[PDB]
């Protein structure tokens, strides 16, 4: 917002006034004549109209601009960072790279390397406009050419520049006759009209809802694409298989099971193994998930298992130990439509 | 102690109104109204002076205004201010009031006299508190959300922000005169005084004497005294002293802007209740409150509505996810999962069902 | 509504009120709710306080 | 006395004008041909319509 500077008016009985160029901002000055003011007192002069008037004004820069303010910034590309959690040796370990597949992090004696992003879109745009904590997409005018009434209506480099651009048709008036006064067609700020008409802010419209920050501005968990992921593991955590227990008598049944967004399916596997110990577990075919990693395995006994499925009848094989399991039955669709968590 | 305004003075200028219609001159002309604060709390600058007596004290009991081209003292107490009911005032100091006032469209001052005497000027100023959040609330709560907003503070020294005072013009005024058959007499009473007289003699002096000059009538000319001992802080309304634009003397306007944090109501929990990939919120508002939704892939099927009364709405989830946002709470999610249990593998086929409740039009169309 | 009180000798509040729409008639286009320090003159009806009619 | 009204902004087009208006109250806007036909039109506004004629 500007402030609108107009010192006493210069008044003027007998004789008459001039105006001197000022090199300020959108400055105007004008005269009139004629005007016969009055004060308290009385009549401020005797001379009835050869009397004359000089009023000019200027328009500055607001303190509260160094608090309060738009700013208007041109970004175009962008550099991605992201946050991992690996399950390794049986914990949960806490992992932050940038995901442009350029960093390498090392960690419990493992090197991960992320990225870059297989999509380059972004939610942002070339020309953006900030306020305290918003931003949106908005083609701001270019600078030097404000439109007066909209964004842009006055321009300034920086908030300490005192230099400064603006627009804003100040035209004086005549003044009200028998009054000492100065009238001002000052153009009302676009700015802090453009605040009432803002609209929905980004992180509304952001496709993907990308969630939007400041202080630095980031766009922060929106689904797009994929990332390419490379570990380099070192060979300790590696067990030679003579190490790991054997398995033998394997069979599979499910009591029941119901294809959900949860994991809505278990299965009960009987086994036998020469002795105890830990050993993985997983499904080879992508069309059903199951929650746990590994499990400890002591010899003829038996396991449950809670998985995820999509089809109506799940026919599977699961592996563990270095063996494959068939699993077949026949889920039933539960009872909700949808449901919040993802 | 913040004590620059030694040499300052109050105004006497022609207020835009001075109650009943007709627009007068007062000592509480007001010329420059500043709310780009966040939170409400508004800057009122006033003509007259406040929190200082003709000695230069600092106690707050007082104010200064002027009279008859002289100062005087008025207790502070019966300054108020109003735009539709009596508001809040917050800061007293030089010619600048901090207060917050409900919503109101006019904005008038008034005060009591050491004359007894009720002085009000009003200007019309729409005072509209900007909405902060999308809930619409008007009464900050014992419980909601923090969110930052610019407002003031009760500091009393600033930084670089410079007004000008200069040496009053003058004051011309008649009364000092009075026709003694014929005989003008000019009263001076311990001033400076300018007479100019179109009559012919002594037609212009500038005097400190009681004067009188003969054969010539009190009409036929003004005099004013030349007062150029307390400067006056300028203004629109002052006339110039019609020597050049700027004089010396500046003072710094205190209670600077900053931001902080305010608080902001949370809004009622909508009751959902349910059907195929189907939602039906129903949604209290409380009071004017905001409501958006969006899906969660590609396209945005943005959506943005007002609401004040209880409005049963509903959505219809995409594949792919949708979120709402209501009010200034958190926003919730919900994405389909499977639509129905009418489907089922048996002897009667029923597959049809299932082809169509998952993917529909879709493995369908294909059969 | 409209709504008259005073005080009486008696040391009591005495108040009467009617129910009376009061709607200043917009003068002019501009629906102005205060009257300007610059602006234009318009005739309008209006009351006097002389005491002899 | 009566207000004036903020003197609009006005931008250009072929054979057309676009006046961005600023009510500051609500204020009445009406335009007519100066031909034999009226065209009338005559609107009341509260917020800054940009109107184009
Ligand atoms: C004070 C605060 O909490 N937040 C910001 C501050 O970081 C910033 O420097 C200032 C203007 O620059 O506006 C405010
Ligand atoms: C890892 O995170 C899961 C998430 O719920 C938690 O249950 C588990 O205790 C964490 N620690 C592990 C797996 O060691």
């Amino acid at each position: 917002e500007y402030k609108t500077v107009i010192p006493s008016p210069y008044v003027k009985c007998c004789g008459t006034a001039e105006c001197k160029d000022k090199s300020l901002p959108d400055y105007s000055c004008k005269v009139f004549t004629g005007v016969y003011p009055f004060m308290w007192g009385g009549a401020y002069c005797f001379c009835d109209a050869e009397n004359t008037q000089l009023s000019e004004a200027h328009v500055e820069k607001s303190e509260s601009c160094k608090t309060e303010f738009a700013s208007a910034y041109r970004a175009h590309t962008a550099s991605a960072s992201a946050k991992l959690r690996v399950l390794y040796q049986g914990n949960n370990i806490t992992v932050a790279a940038y995901a442009n597949g350029d960093h390498a992090v090392t960690v419990k004696d493992a090197k991960f390397v992320v990225g870059p992003m297989s999509s380059a879109w972004t939610p942002f745009d070339n020309k953006i406009v900030v306020y305290k904590g918003d931003v949106y997409n908005m083609d701001y005018p270019p600078f030097g050419a404000g439109r007066p009434g909209q964004f842009g209506d006055i321009q300034s480099r920086t908030p300490e520049s005192k230099d400064v651009y603006a627009n804003t048709q100040l035209v004086l008036q005549r003044p009200a006759a028998g009054t000492v006064h100065v009238p001002y067609s000052q153009a009302p700020s676009g700015f802090k009209y453009w605040l009432k008409e803002r609209g929905a802010s980004l992180q509304h419209t952001a496709p993907f809802g990308c969630q939007i920050a400041t202080n630095p501005v980031r766009a922060v968990n929106c689904a797009v694409g994929n990332i390419p992921i490379s570990i380099d593991i070192p060979d300790a955590a590696f067990t030679r298989v003579v190490d790991a227990p054997s398995v033998t008598d394997m069979s599979c049944e499910v009591p029941a099971c119901t294809h959900s967004s949860d994991f809505g399916g278990v299965a009960i596997i009987k086994y036998t193994a020469s002795k105890k110990g830990k050993c993985a577990v997983h499904s080879m075919t992508n069309a059903v998930t199951i929650r746990e990693a590994d499990v400890e395995v002591e010899g003829n006994s038996q396991l449950q298992i809670s998985f995820s499925t999509a089809l109506a009848s799940a026919e599977f094989r699961v592996q563990v130990c270095s063996t494959q399991v068939h699993c077949a039955a026949a889920c039933h669709p539960p009872k909700d439509h949808i449901v919040n968590y993802p | 102690n913040f004590n620059v305004y030694k040499a300052t003075r109050p105004y006497l200028a022609h207020c835009p109104d001075c109650g009943e219609g007709h627009s007068c001159h007062s000592p509480i002309a007001l010329e420059r109204i500043r709310n780009e604060a966040t939170d409400g709390t508004l800057k009122i600058q006033v003509s007259l002076q406040i929190g200082i007596k003709t000695d230069d004290s600092h106690d707050w009991t007082k104010l200064r205004y002027m009279d008859s081209h002289t100062p005087a003292d008025a207790e502070r107490a019966g300054l108020l201010v109003r735009t539709s009911a009596p508001c809040t005032i917050t800061g007293t100091m030089g010619h600048f009031i901090l207060a917050r006032c409900p919503k109101g469209e006019t904005l008038t001052v008034g005060f009591t006299d050491s004359r007894k005497i009720s002085h009000t000027c009003t200007h019309p100023f729409h005072h509209e508190p900007p909405v902060i959040g999308r809930e619409r609330f008007h009464s900050r709560p014992q419980h909601g959300k923090e969110l930052p907003c610019s407002t003031y503070v009760q500091s009393t020294a600033a930084t670089a922000e410079e007004i000008e005072v200069h040496m009053p013009p003058d004051t011309p005024d008649r009364t000092l005169m009075t026709q003694q058959s014929g005989n003008v007499k000019i009263t001076v009473n311990g001033q400076t005084v300018r007479y100019k007289c179109n009559c012919g003699g002594s037609n212009e002096g500038l005097t400190t004497t009681d004067k009188v000059i003969n054969n010539c009538k009190i009409d036929q000319c003004h005099a004013a005294v030349t007062n150029h001992k307390n400067w006056q802080y300028n203004s629109p309304l002052v006339p110039r002293n019609a020597e050049l634009g700027d004089r010396k003397g500046k003072i710094h306007i205190p209670f600077p802007l900053a931001n902080v944090t305010c608080r902001v109501p949370k809004a009622r929990n909508p009751t959902v209740t349910y059907g195929k990939n189907q939602v039906t919120m129903l949604l209290y508002p409380d009071h004017p409150t905001l409501l958006s939704y969006r899906n969660m892939g590609q396209e945005p099927n943005y959506h943005e509505e007002w609401v004040t009364h209880k409005k049963e709405v509903t959505l219809t989830v995409p594949t792919e996810g949708l979120e709402v946002t209501w009010g200034n709470n958190e926003p919730y999610k919900y994405w389909p999962q499977m639509s129905t249990n009418g489907t089922a593998h048996g002897h009667p086929h029923e597959i049809i069902l299932y082809y169509y409740e998952l993917y529909p039009t879709m493995t369908v169309v294909i059969v």
